[PDB]
Parts: C-alpha cells; structure tokens; sequence
C-alpha cells in the first residue's frame, strides 16, 4: 500500500543522508550532484519523490556510498524571515523631512499600488531610489515609517543580514528573498546600509574579492537584471555616496537618489517637542538655545539628549529638569563640538 | 530618614502607640515607606492583635498589597470599608485599588455566584471616574448587569471617549475575544446611552447586530427629527438584513410618506445610476477588449455575461441581436437574464426591455426573461404575478425553468419576515422536485433567503418537510443543505444544529448536510471549542465535508483576519487549497490575498485553476489585469478560457452576499450548474 | 580494565545541530563539513535536540 511505497522510498535511501547541490536538469533518472566537496557523478535520482521540482543550483538529499540523489531538501529557512517576512506609521511625532516621506511615497507606493499611470503618460515606474546622508537624520527612519504607511506588507532586510560566509549563502539568500519578493506577493523588500563594498573588511569572513563578488553578481542579475522587477519594489538607500561600484550608478539598476540634511529650526522645535514631551518640561529652559547652538542635530543628539536629561533630573527624583541638567546631558552627548571662531568672528 | 526610631514602633501592642503610628503610616505612605516595605516579616506577627483596628487593617492591606497576594490582600479592605486625587490617594486608589479590587472581583466572579463586592466595584468605578481613566478601568470592569449600570452611571458628559473607544474596542473584542451572551447586554446599554446621544450610525450598527425592530423605529423617528437623508436611507438599505426591511416598511406603511419610499426599494437606486452616468465615465473599448476574445459560443457566452455586467449606458442591452441566438439553452438562460444585469434599475424600463424576451419563442428565453424581471429590482412585486400562475408543471415543462427564474427573482426581490404565499407555491416546487437540480436548489435557496436573518432561524414545518423529502431520495444533498443552513441563519443561540444531528446524521451525504447545518449555526464569535472541533474533524476521511467545513473559516474569523491564513495550501487535500481560495473571497484584497494568489494562480487542475480567478478578480474590483495577462500566458482547454473570462467579469454581515458563493461552491459540475451561476447579485 | 576494548575504535566527535525535526532527524552541522541530515539514537526524544 502507501505505507509500503514509503518504506520502499526509504529503502532507496542510505542511512547517512548527505547533501549535494544539483548542477543541471538531466532527467535520465540520474543527475550530476555536488556534495559539500562536489561529488559530481551521474548518480541516480529518485523518480517518484519529485526529481525535477528543485532547480539546478539547489540543495538536495544525497547518499554516502554513491552520493545518489536521495530527494528534495527539507524546508530550509534563512535567519531573516522574522525581519523580512513581517507579521510606527506615517508620523507619531511630525517634525523632520516632512517631504522625503511624501517623495518615497510617490516613488514606492503610488507606482506599486496604482501602476496605471506609466501607460497613462508613457512613463516607467522608479525601479530604484537611493537615500543617504548622516548616521541617522531621516533616511532609514522614513523607510521604517513607510513600512507601516503602505497598503502592502513591507519587508525589512538589513544590508548585513545578507552576509553569511557559507558556500553560496550570499546567492542562497538572494534566491530565497527573491523567490519571496516574486512568489510571495508584491512586497516592499527594504534593504538599508547597502553601501558595504568600499573600504573595510571582516575577521568573520574570507577574501571578499572572490567570496561576495559573485554573490553581488547574483544579487544584481536577480534584482534589476534578469528575472527583472515587474512590480518588485526592492529599493536601495544608503548613508554615503562614494565607495560604490559604478556598475549600478548608471540608471536602470537604480533611477532616483535622495539625500538628507539635518533638520532645521522649524523641525528642531518639532522633534524637541516630540522628545521633550517625554519629560515634565521645566519650561524655563530655552529649547531655542539648544536649537541654535546644536544647529546640526542629525536626530540622535535630540533623542539621546532628552533621554539623558530626564536621567540627570530623575537621578534627583525631580519632576522639572533645570537648564543645567540639559546642558550636562547634551554636552555628554555632544563631545568634540567647537562651533565658535571660525566663525566665530563676525555676526 | 533612618528606620531606627520608626521601625521598633511595631513591637509593642499599645493602642495609643498603634493608633498614633498608623496615621504616621498614612503620612509616610506617600512613597509607601523609605523603601519597598521590608517591614513585612516583622509586622506579620501583629496579625493576631485586635481601637482603630480599622486603621490596623488599613496598614495591613497596605503592606500586603505592597508585597503580594490575591485574596488575603482585599480582605482587610472589605473588612475596612475604606473610611477616614493626591499622590498618596494615587497610591491607595488607582494602582492599589485597581489590582486589589480586580483580583477580589475575579475571585468572587469565578468562586461565588455578596453585595460588598458590588459596593467596592461601584466605589472604585466612581473613583476612576474622578480619575477619568478609560481603557484599563473599563477593560478591567468588563468581566463583572454590572456593566449596564456602570455605563448609565458613567455616561453623562464624556461622549467621544467612552462611546468611541470603549464601544468600538469592546465590540471588537466581543466578536474576537469575548463570547456572545454578554455582548447582548453590551448592545442594550449602548442602545440606551446612544438614544441619549447623537450620530445615529452607532444605533444603526447596533441594529445591524441586534436585528431589532424597535431600534429601527426609534432611529427612523429620530432621523426624521434630525433632518444626507437620501444617503441615510441608501445605507440603511445597505446595512439592513432581509428580516427588518419588511417589518420596517409595514410598520411605516402604518404611520411623511417618504420613509416608505426610501427604506424598501426604488430610492437607494434612484440617485445611483444617474450619478453613475454622470461622474463615472467608462469607455466602450472594454466591451470590445473583453468581447474580442475569439467566439467559442461558450467563451462567447462568458463574454456576453461580462459585457452584460459592465455597470456609460445600456449599450449591451440594445446591442442588436443574434448574440443570444448564437448562445445555447443555459447560455440563453444566462444571456436573457444578462439584460437584467445591465439593467439592475429602471423598474419601468426593465419591463419595456424584457417583454420582448418575456413569454417569447424559446423556453429558455422566457425563463431567463422572468429571471431578469426578478433581478432588475426588488420593490415592484408586479412582475411576480405573470409567472406565479404558470410555475406549476409537476414534471418537466417550460414553467419549471420559468419557476427556477421567477422563484429566484422573488426570493431576491421580496424577503419578508415570513412570506408564506411564495412558500405555499414553493411547496408544489419541492413536492415536484424536478430532476433538474436547479428546481430544489432554488426552492431551498428562496426559502432561506426569505428566512435568513430570522430570530435564531426557525424549526418551522417548511424546512422540516424539506429535510423529509431530501432524505427521501439520496447536488440535491449538497444544495438543499444550502437552503437548510440559510433558514438556520440569523441564529445567535438556536438549537437547530442539535435537531439536525438528531434527524439527519447518516452516510456522508446527510452527514455533510449535518456539518452544513453546523457551519450555518456559528457565524462567528469567541467559541474556540468548535474551532478545535473543526481542527480535529478536518482529519476526517471524507474529502468532501472537509471542503465546506474548513471553508467556514472566512465567516467564523473574518474580523481579525490576520490569523485566517492557515496551512490549507500546506495541506494535501487539494480541495483544501480551494478552501483557502474561497477563504480569501472578495474584500479589498490585502497583500496577503496576493500572498495566497501567488501560488494559487499557478495551478494545473482545470477546476482549481478555475476556482482561483473567481476569488482573485472578485477581490480586486500595471496592477489588476496583471493576473489576467498571467492566466493568458498560463493557458496560452476551454475551461481555461472560461475562467479567464470569469476573471474579466469580476474585474469590472449582509446576508445578501453570504449565500450565493457557497451555493456556487459546487462548481465541479456541468455548465447547466453554471446556468444558474448568473444569480450572484451582491454588488452595488 | 576489560572494558577498555571499547577504547580502540571511536572517540566519536561533536557534530553540531542547526535544529531538530520529526522523522527522527535533525540538521547537523557536520563541523568540518556541510550539513547532512543523518540518523539518530533511540535514547532521547526529538524535542530534546
Ligand atoms: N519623521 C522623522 N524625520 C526625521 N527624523 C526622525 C523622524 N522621526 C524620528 N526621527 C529621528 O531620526 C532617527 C532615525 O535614525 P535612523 O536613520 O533610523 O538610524 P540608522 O538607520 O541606524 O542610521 P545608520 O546610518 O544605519 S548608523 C531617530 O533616532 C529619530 O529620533
């Protein structure tokens, strides 16, 4: 019966079930496998259990004695599903770009959700935008707020999440996440800090000249090359502009680009009231003095400064926060800051 | 300061000493103590001691609620009867009394069932009214009606906060987290406090759920007291079930002569179609694009159906002739009724357009013409008469197909409280039970749709005779349970499932009927017992009861649909992949609908690849034609082109839209079954 | 001292295990090799891994 069929399928299997990546679709009941060291014979492939479901370059079950194709690999999962396969919205504290929000909207949601305009005005959707600037000003923050502000299930993909030194694990995660983006849904595969090709290295990593080079080749051929977009929103924002390979600076790969200054007085007071709200404010302290002195508050000093000001105060268990506590909080946060002459020597 | 002077005051049992330390305890109780009250194991020895032993119990409950307990903490308080908005008042009221009286009330609500607990509950409710804090006080005082009196004792000034937040979150957790019975008292007290309030839509959804005829009279006399009004009748008809519209129209016909015009018919549709021609502007090249699909007389059939459902005019109505002559018998049923689809308005125009196909040369022409006459409107009840007399044939005559059409059109048109004349004529419809499945199909369907939304259904003799005559001869056993469960609809606590298990259980046909009755008894609330029942009985060997039994999901758990995705596709009973396909349905089509459709689109069976476009294009009413072109590339037999045209159609709790797709859920049959497919009128 | 004939054949090494699974199987990181689902013993339960 069926139990006997399963017992026979197990009879075909050798107790030590090695693992070998398929090389090519050759269906004369034998394939050309590649185990952890690349055992590539014309080993038989079990016919009844699906022999042709898995593609070439995919892990399958292998024998030990003859390394025969034992079967399709088990359901494997990458360590990023919880971040990518997603189970703050527009703005919980309006007071920042107040515009790049709208622009990433028009560049991602409007194209993706209603792509009935690119034939309405002979146009093409933005296949890629880059957003960059200081180490935290409103680049990835907007993307995080855009994840909730969308009619689609966004995906979070840390640029370093794709750094696994296993053989082809780079291309493996490319394949997995892209089979997601294409055969899960029209998703929002957001990948940040993707500028990691320029001027550093790792200890938990081998020679990148020949380890992640073909990995990036696979990733590029996947995203904006072959098996092209269609409607697969995978936009690549950054922080820098320089250290990158111009193989993608050319359009097509990515079309638009956006930067991020640091917020202005109008937005300084905004994010102040956003953060200074977390404490019973001693209103005699002058936010505007902090705003003009710290006139280049990317967005970390504001948060850190107000949190540490609350800490300074509530160390004394006071409700109000005198100005000196704010001074100490900021100056601890704000090291190495000398904005006087120059200049410094004028008006 | 140091406890060295103030700690040893607990060793003596002096009455003046205790009674001058315990008020000092109240004074130092602003921060509790110098610390987290480590004076416990040195004061627990004083439990046996007995002037101000009320203050002694105050100190005792303070320190015990300061460390931990569940029952020994509130005893001193209920033994205290607290006597004798500050930070110390914050301490011993807000957080302390919250946790304290909360565990006390939970223990007394799960253990016994005195008045002292209601006293504490009222006192803390007034205290939190002074605190003005909802969303934790309300949700904690939910489980102790106590709720009704708390509402009518709190609802005086705060209108927005209480009503919006409390009512919405509690109704959400009442269809999601709370069971049904207490939601009835919720409904009653909300009805009261909203009769005290404005913004009638709250009472209108209170009626949408309660299914009440007093609420509709009150909201009508008040919405005449509060003079938009046309739009108000429009979405009153859009919100009302089938039971309350006839009761409301007759209780009005008893007593401005315009609420009769609005909330029965002919006024929800009077402003719509003109403004559709005005502000909506569809082009004519879609008629062609969807119509330029090469003629196949069955692909041409589906294309005629699609372009019949375009709605900027009735172009397809008057598109010459020979399109219906090209069609065949059941295709002629669909196309002669297609003219009613393009004309679901114009009461007078409906007759002046269909009388040319009424009583005409072809039997299918006249039957589908009566079908369209029933389709076009639901308030004229004058097109019923010319058919009602004919319907009787007793075996296999023209008026049997005309009876299919007109019985369905009258179940659609008029669905009163209990309309018996159509039932006295349906008794000869089921008593005949012509070999065509559609006869008994529409018999049960009309009986249900006029009996849906009933007061917990009914155990009346009609569906009982129907069960008898169905068990007499074993799609009949599939679509007669359709009407059975439809008559079961409107239930909140009906015992119909038990009587059906008593009379019906048999070989898996009537066992499937029993599980149909079960599916139509638990529309959805918090009753996860039946959910684990379904989880286990899904492993039943019968691969057919699985279908509807798991398809009940999209009804049971529709509100917080985030858990609706299950492992149905990961299951291997391919009918269960179709189950999930149904479970997606026709709503706004979230990205998770597309998540299912990503794989459910690419399928090979001409039945489930035929079941997926229905749900996909019905859930999305470039972006949308993308699965259309996807199927165009997927297939390029005839079923593939037919499902493609079905999707082309679909592209361009009300019971009105609850039955038809479950009726269609037996799609694996002939196009004669698809001959009655043109009855799914559920969109505006 | 007689027992020591066991000490002539195999000081079985530590094979890493990504995780457990049913069918009496796991995802063993064969430390100086790849991952290859292999057999188990009949002593501990599947969840134990
Ligand atoms: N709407 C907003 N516009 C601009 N800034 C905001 C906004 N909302 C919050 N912020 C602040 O901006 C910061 C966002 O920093 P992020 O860009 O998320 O940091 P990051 O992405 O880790 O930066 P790097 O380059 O990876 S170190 C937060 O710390 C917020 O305080």
């Amino acid at each position: 019966k069926q139990e006997e069929e399963r017992s026979k399928v197990d009879d075909l299997r050798g107790t030590p079930m090695s693992v070998g990546t398929l090389e090519e679709i050759i269906d004369d009941n034998h394939a050309i496998v590649s185990t952890s060291v690349g055992s590539e014979h014309y080993v038989s492939i079990l016919s009844f259990v699906d022999k042709d479901l898995l593609e070439p370059g995919c892990s399958v079950l292998l024998n030990h004695k003859v390394h025969a194709v034992i079967g399709v690999l088990m359901d494997d999962t990458d360590p990023l599903v919880t971040v990518m396969k997603v189970e703050q919205e527009t703005y919980a504290d309006i007071g920042g770009l107040d515009n790049q929000i709208q622009e990433i909207k028009e560049s991602v949601e409007l194209p993706l959700t209603h792509p009935e305009y690119y034939e309405e005005m002979g146009i093409k959707p933005p296949k890629g935008v880059i957003l960059y600037g200081p180490p935290g000003t409103g680049k990835t923050l907007l993307a995080k707020a855009v994840a909730n502000q969308t009619s689609a299930t966004f995906l979070r993909v840390v640029g370093s999440e794709l750094i696994q030194k296993y053989l082809g694990d780079g291309p493996k995660l490319v394949r997995e996440l892209f089979r997601v983006a294409e055969e899960h849904a029209p998703s929002i595969v957001f990948i940040d800090e993707i500028d990691a090709i320029g001027t550093k290295r790792y200890d938990s990593n081998s020679g990148g000249e020949r380890e992640i080079q073909r990995t990036m080749l696979e990733l590029l051929n996947q995203l904006d090359g072959f098996d092209s977009r269609g409607d697969v929103k995978v936009i690549m924002a950054t922080n820098r502009i320089e250290t990158l390979d111009p193989a993608l600076i050319r359009p097509g790969r990515i079309d638009r680009k956006i930067e991020f200054p640091l917020p202005d007085e109008k937005t300084k007071k905004r994010i102040f009231q956003i953060h200074t709200s977390r404490m019973t404010l001693a209103d005699d302290v002058t936010l505007d003095d902090l705003i003009m002195a710290k006139d280049d508050l990317s967005g970390a000093d504001i948060k850190a400064i107000c949190t540490e000001a609350g800490l300074m105060a509530l160390r004394e268990r006071r409700m109000k926060v005198t100005n000196e506590d704010f001074k100490k909080s900021k100056e601890n946060v704000l090291y190495k800051k000398q904005e006087g002459t120059p200049e410094g020597l004028y008006l | 300061r140091d406890k060295a002077p103030v700690q040893p005051q607990q060793s003596p049992a002096a009455a003046p000493g205790g009674t001058d330390e315990k008020p000092s305890g109240k004074e130092r109780r602003d921060a509790g103590d110098k610390d987290k009250e480590q004076e416990l194991s040195e004061e627990d020895k004083q439990l046996q001691d007995e002037l101000y032993r009320p203050a002694l119990e105050e100190l005792r409950r303070q320190i015990r609620s300061s460390t931990t307990s569940m029952t020994s903490v509130p005893k001193p308080l209920k033994f205290l009867r607290p006597h004798y908005n500050k930070r110390f008042a914050a301490d011993i009221i807000s957080v302390l009394a919250m946790t304290m009286s909360g565990e006390r009330e939970c223990l007394k609500y799960r253990l016994v069932g005195a008045g002292e607990v209601a006293k504490e509950w009222q006192e803390l409710d007034d205290a939190e009214k002074v605190q003005r804090e909802p969303l934790l006080t309300l949700v904690k005082e939910i489980v102790p009606l106590l709720m009704e009196i708390e509402q009518v004792d709190m609802l005086e000034k705060d209108i927005d906060e209480n009503a919006y937040a409390k009512v919405c979150l509690y109704l959400t957790s009442c269809v999601n987290y709370v069971p049904e019975p207490e939601n009835s008292a919720l409904l009653r007290c909300a009805l009261g406090v909203f009769r005290k309030f404005s913004r009638f839509p709250e009472a209108l959804r209170l009626a949408l759920m309660l299914n009440d005829m007093e609420l509709v009279e009150d909201i009508f006399t008040s919405c005449k007291d509060v003079v938009m009004l046309g739009r108000h009748g429009v979405f009153l008809e859009l919100s009302e079930d089938v039971e309350e519209y006839e009761d409301l129209t007759e209780i009005m016909s008893n007593v401005n002569s315009n609420f009769l015009a609005l909330a029965r018919e002919l006024d929800i549709m009077e402003p719509k179609v003109p403004d559709d021609i005005y502000k909506t502007h569809l082009e004519n090249n879609r008629f062609g694009g969807s119509g330029s699909q090469v003629d196949s007389a069955r692909m041409n059939l589906a294309s005629s159906f699609v372009n019949g459902f375009v709605n900027q005019d009735k172009l397809l109505t008057d598109d010459g002739n020979k399109w219906l002559y090209k069609n065949k018998d059941h295709g002629m049923l669909s196309a002669a009724a297609s003219l009613g689809m393009i004309l679901l308005w114009d009461v007078d125009g409906g007759l002046t357009q269909i009388d040319k196909y009424l009583y005409s040369s072809e039997d299918y022409i006249k039957s589908g013409a009566l079908l369209a006459c029933g389709i076009v409107n639901s308030g004229v009840r004058n097109e019923c008469d010319p058919a009602l007399a004919l319907l009787s044939d007793y075996v296999l005559h023209n008026s049997n197909t005309m009876r299919l059409g007109s019985i369905f059109g009258l179940g659609l048109a008029y669905a009163g409280s209990n309309r018996e004349d159509v039932l006295t004529l349906l008794l000869p419809v089921m008593g005949d039970s012509k070999s065509s499945m559609e006869v008994a199909g529409v018999t049960a369907l009309a009986c249900g749709m006029i009996a849906v939304g009933s007061c917990n259904g009914d155990v009346t003799s009609t569906i009982l005779q129907t069960i008898m005559e169905k068990s007499e001869t074993e799609t009949y056993a599939r679509w007669l349970p359709l009407g059975l469960g439809l008559n079961h609809l409107g239930k909140g606590e009906a015992i119909e499932a038990i009587l059906a298990a008593l009379e019906v259980v048999s070989e898996p046909f009537r066992s499937f009927a029993n599980t149909l009755v079960d599916v139509c008894a638990y529309a959805g609330s918090g009753n996860v017992l039946k959910v684990q029942q379904l989880l286990h009985i899904c492993s039943e060997h019968f691969d057919s009861k699985e279908k509807e039994e798991d398809k009940d999901k999209k009804e049971k758990k529709d509100k917080d649909k985030k858990e609706a995705p299950a492992d149905m596709g990961a299951h291997q009973g391919v009918a269960v992949l179709g189950i999930a396909l149904i479970a997606m349905g026709e709503e706004i089509g979230a990205e998770m609908a597309l998540r299912t459709f990503g794989h459910l689109l690419r399928y090979g069976e001409p039945t489930l690849r035929r079941a997926v476009p229905l749900a996909l294009a019905l859930i999305s009413v470039s972006h949308d034609a993308d699965p259309e072109v996807s199927y165009n590339s997927i297939f390029a037999a005839r079923l593939a082109a037919m499902l493609r045209q079905l999707a082309q159609y679909h592209a361009k709790k009300g019971t009105l839209t609850l039955c038809p797709y479950h009726s269609d859920r037996q799609l694996m049959s002939q196009v004669a079954v698809a001959g009655l497919l043109t009855v799914l009128v559920s969109f505006l | 001292r007689e027992e020591l004939q066991l000490l002539q054949e195999q000081g079985s090494y530590v094979g890493e295990v990504v995780r457990a699974m049913d069918k009496k199987k796991v995802l063993v990181k064969v430390h100086p090799e790849g991952k290859f689902v292999v057999d188990v013993d009949k002593n501990i339960d599947i969840n134990d891994v």
